[PDB]
């Protein structure tokens, strides 16, 4: 019977390995699932009996080869494999010598200290279950288990790395029933994977000195080129954080050469050149990164990639899609004052997003970043700063066309805090006004500014009474954004009153903006210029004292850029006069 | 309605994947980073560095020892 | 269906994405959407589907997510909902589409995917937003959102042209429980000068077994007793 079971296990192992080595995308997974059903049925057959000692090391070889091919296909460990380990462990325990895995492992290793000839399969089981606890982030008790495997008086070694180094493979693995992977091949994997994890965690938690050692450890040894790229990229990040630019650049070049996936290196390069202030090189790096991301095997085995965690946003290895980077390029081109280039970039972005019906999808930025209207606003700001106001009106028209059904019916306009209008509707009218200003149309400009102001005061964006949809969490809610935007529209109206010769109305608007946002100082500059024109002495000084009594948090970019555009260069010079 | 499509029509470059173009792009990235490289300050900051001096030697058509010793002395 | 005894066994060459854990699926124009069981967290995926007539392939997965809200007889159900301007699903009207899914979907002209689960939750996913990779993992709390929590399992999702006064621009969104909780959503724009939803959680008799949607706000459903019908018009 055991001859048949062992030939069957060897047969399914040969089948799975043929599938790994050969085949196409279907036939591979088909053969793998067939072998998986085979190993499931064979485990059932072996577990049907009250198995003895010589049935044990075949049953365990089957269990290990079954969990391997389970997790290589599911592409992640879970708890069914852990419960299968528990089943096999109670099967080892009730033959010779219950509550949970830690004490069960301690007692099973006590039984193994009696030296039954299955330590080659126990070490393999330990490899798989150490992989499971690592991918499950169960880091503490893994040290306890490995400390129980090795000598007990080496318990003072709390660091996992030396303990994993000391954990040997038990034997040269003589002619036992065949297996998919040996415990040394699992050891190297566990080493590099844990080293990577500890290094990245130390990077993210502000230990970019400690991270270098772990990452160099992950580099030295079995390190597949795909993971070697990520290591070099993380070392570049660590050096860039410390200050050292040149070692960083060296690692990044290594990453580019070794890599078939050279996005995150160029992202980190850009984040470095931003620290140095070489803005031109930053933009050139991002220009390359887009073209790079333009271009678009699962082995039946336990590799490193299976164990490494999917990355976070704080990581240097987060690289979003071409669209989510084309937005970085355009945003960073607009923040610096290259608004013509930024306009072309933003129109390219909107072309990608809205002409996406037939081909593979290109997504918008993520909802830490801007919502989809904020993108249009940023586009229009860019087109204003370029000198393309007759395009900055067509942007805004298409935005309001597309969201007509969402806009409020402005019957509260007739009935005059309570009703709801999100910031971007008001902001649309604002930009739509400044466009007409640049085209020279006082009347319709003031019309649009007044419409923005009505929507700003006769409505609340922070109506989180009924959660009815998807909404902007942060950008189109901020009270700071509301007050800055109120002030912006008041100022942009007052300057047109100045142009028309209605300085009293202008004074009313500037005064109201000062009442609204007392910490912008553009308000005070405009107000004091007007008071210096009309009635200099007393009122000016009265507001000087207010300024020096007074003496950015998280604004949207369409507002930041609108303010930087309208503000005059001669601000502080006039404010010390 | 019309001017919108007029803005957006000539923008897209549908894919232009071209795996041969990819290596030219890669070479251009390397050229940029190496252009901002500085080997003297790099030494002021391992096998990577030996490879860097080998790259300089391959450029200049010089045996590595000369350039290594010159950079060391400087 | 050309397919070059009247019984025909299926050859495993025809299998595409043999995920061997997928519990549900649907289809849109050039795109496929699946929904696959695992341990506690179930996970939506999104695949290409080759536009040109070729060897019928899946393609490579555009995106995944994890419906973190669901922690487990009754399979889930999926329904596609497209708006006007952008397919075996439903085309809604702009008012209801914007009311339920928001401005991002309305501007991107993005189809949406409604998954009703055995818990009774009815979750929406925008597709354009669901593009992911190993360098860019999908954030569930951002990407999957939850319309309504029926207490009981889900049988049917649909949409109706109430006010009917092939491509019909629906105005109503219908769901159905096993035990007979119907749910209907409509656009109001009432009473404060603002767009509001009109919900109605009805409570029909019977364990409902099946349902459908017919011309003009009629919903043919079935019980263990009889085939009945409901009108929302
Ligand atoms: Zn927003």
């Amino acid at each position: 019977c055991l001859d048949l079971w062992r030939e069957k296990n060897d047969r399914l192992v040969r089948q799975a390995k043929v599938a790994q080595n050969s085949g196409l995308t279907l036939r591979r997974q088909q053969l793998a699932q067939d072998a998986l059903e085979g190993l499931r049925g064979l485990l059932h057959s072996l577990q049907g009996l009250p198995a003895a000692v010589p049935v044990l090391p075949l049953e365990l070889t089957v269990t290990c080869n079954f969990i391997i091919l389970r997790a290589s296909l599911a592409q992640g460990f879970t708890e069914d494999q852990a419960q299968d380990i528990q089943r096999s462990l109670e099967r080892v325990l009730e033959t010779q010598e219950e509550q949970g895995l830690r004490e069960l492992w301690d007692s099973v290793l006590r039984a193994s200290c009696l030296l039954p000839e299955l330590l080659s399969a126990l070490h393999r089981l330990v490899g798989l279950q150490a992989a499971l606890w690592l991918s499950a982030d169960r880091l503490g008790d893994l040290a306890l288990l490995l400390e129980t495997l090795n000598g007990s008086q080496s318990g003072a070694s709390k660091d996992l790395l030396l303990l994993l180094k000391t954990w040997s493979p038990p034997a040269e693995e003589l002619d036992a029933p065949l297996t998919l992977q040996d415990a040394q091949g699992l050891k190297d994997v566990l080493l590099t994977a844990f080293a990577y994890r500890q290094g990245l965690q130390e990077l993210i938690t502000g230990n970019p000195d400690k991270a270098l050692s772990s990452l160099h450890e992950a580099a030295s040894g079995l390190c597949p080129r795909p993971v070697l790229v990520q290591v070099y990229t993380a070392l570049g990040s660590c050096h860039r954080k410390m200050g050292n630019p040149q070692r960083a650049l060296l690692y990044l070049v290594a990453a580019l050469k070794e890599g078939s996936a050279w996005g995150p290196p160029l992202l980190e390069a850009s984040r470095l050149y931003q620290q140095l202030g070489d803005t031109t090189a930053e933009l050139e790096s991002l220009e390359l990164l887009v073209e790079a991301l333009n271009v678009p095997a699962p082995q039946f085995l336990i590799e490193v990639e299976l164990l490494l965690p999917p990355p976070d946003l704080a990581s240097p290895l987060h690289c979003g899609t071409q669209s989510q980077t084309k937005h970085i390029l355009a945003s960073r081109c607009l923040q610096t004052g290259r608004a013509g280039d930024a306009a072309e970039h933003y129109l390219d972005l909107l072309a990608l997003l809205l002409d996406s019906s037939e081909p593979r999808f290109s997504p918008p930025p993520s909802p830490p970043g801007p919502c989809m209207p904020e993108v249009f606003l940023e586009a229009a700001v860019a087109l204003i700063q370029a000198g393309r106001a007759q395009d900055a009106l067509t942007l805004c028209e298409e935005l309001l066309s597309r969201t007509s059904s969402l806009l409020p019916k402005m019957s509260r306009l007739w009935e005059d805090e309570l009703p709801y209008c999100p910031l971007w509707v008001s902001a649309t009218h604002l930009l739509q006004g400044q466009a007409w200003v640049q085209l020279g149309a006082q009347k319709v400009a003031i019309s649009e500014f007044s419409r923005c102001l009505e929507l700003l005061f006769r409505a609340t964006p922070e109506e989180k009474e009924q959660g009815a949809a998807f909404n902007c969490e942060q950008g189109c809610k901020s009270d700071a954004a509301l007050q800055q935007l109120r002030a912006a529209a008041l100022i942009s109206r007052g300057l047109e009153w100045v142009a028309s010769g209605q300085d009293t109305k202008a004074l009313q608007d500037f005064l109201l903006s000062v009442q609204m946002c007392p910490g912008n100082r553009d308000t005070y500059f405009h107000l004091l210029q007007t008071l210096k024109r009309l009635d200099r002495r007393d009122e000016a000084t009265a507001l000087w004292w207010r300024l020096e009594a007074q003496t950015l948090w998280s604004l949207p970019l369409y507002l930041e850029s609108y303010l930087s555009w309208i503000r005059p260069s001669d601000r502080d010079a006039f404010l010390e006069e | 309605r019309r001017a919108w499509a007029e803005l957006l029509a000539g923008r897209v470059k549908r894919e232009k994947y071209n795996p041969e173009r990819a290596q030219k792009l890669k070479e251009s990235a390397v050229r940029l980073l190496r252009s901002h490289q500085d080997l003297n300050a790099l030494l002021l900051e391992s096998s990577f560095i030996g490879s860097a001096l080998q790259d300089q030697a391959s450029r200049l058509g010089v045996p590595v020892g000369i350039l290594s010793a010159g950079m060391v002395a400087s | 269906l050309d397919h070059p005894s009247p019984v025909i066994p299926v050859d495993p060459d025809a299998c595409i994405l043999p995920d061997a854990a997928l519990c549900a699926f649907t289809l849109l124009d050039s795109v496929l959407v699946t929904l696959v069981q695992g341990p506690a967290r179930w996970k939506m995926q999104l695949f290409e589907q080759p536009c040109p007539g070729e060897d019928p392939r899946p393609g490579g997965q555009i995106g995944e997510v994890e419906l973190s809200s669901y922690t487990p007889h009754f399979l889930p159900v999926l329904c596609s909902v497209s708006p006007s301007g952008s397919s075996g699903g439903f085309t809604l009207e702009d008012a209801l589409f914007g009311l339920l899914f928001g401005a991002d979907a309305t501007l991107l002209q993005s189809p949406v995917v409604l998954c009703g689960l055995p818990d009774g939750q009815l979750c929406c996913v925008i597709l354009k937003a669901l593009v992911t990779s190993r360098s860019a993992p999908g954030d569930p709390n951002a990407l999957v959102k939850i319309l309504h929590h029926l207490e009981e399992p889900v049988i049917f999702i649909g949409a109706l042209k109430t006010e009917p006064q092939e491509d019909v621009h629906c105005d109503c969104l219908v769901a159905f429980g096993h035990h007979g909780r119907m749910l209907a959503i409509k656009a109001s724009w009432d009473e404060s000068g603002k767009l509001v939803p009109e919900l109605r959680e009805y409570c029909l008799p019977g364990p409902v077994l099946c349902a459908a949607c017919g011309g003009g706000g009629r919903v043919y459903h079935s019980t263990p007793s009889d085939l009945c019908v409901v009108d929302l018009s």
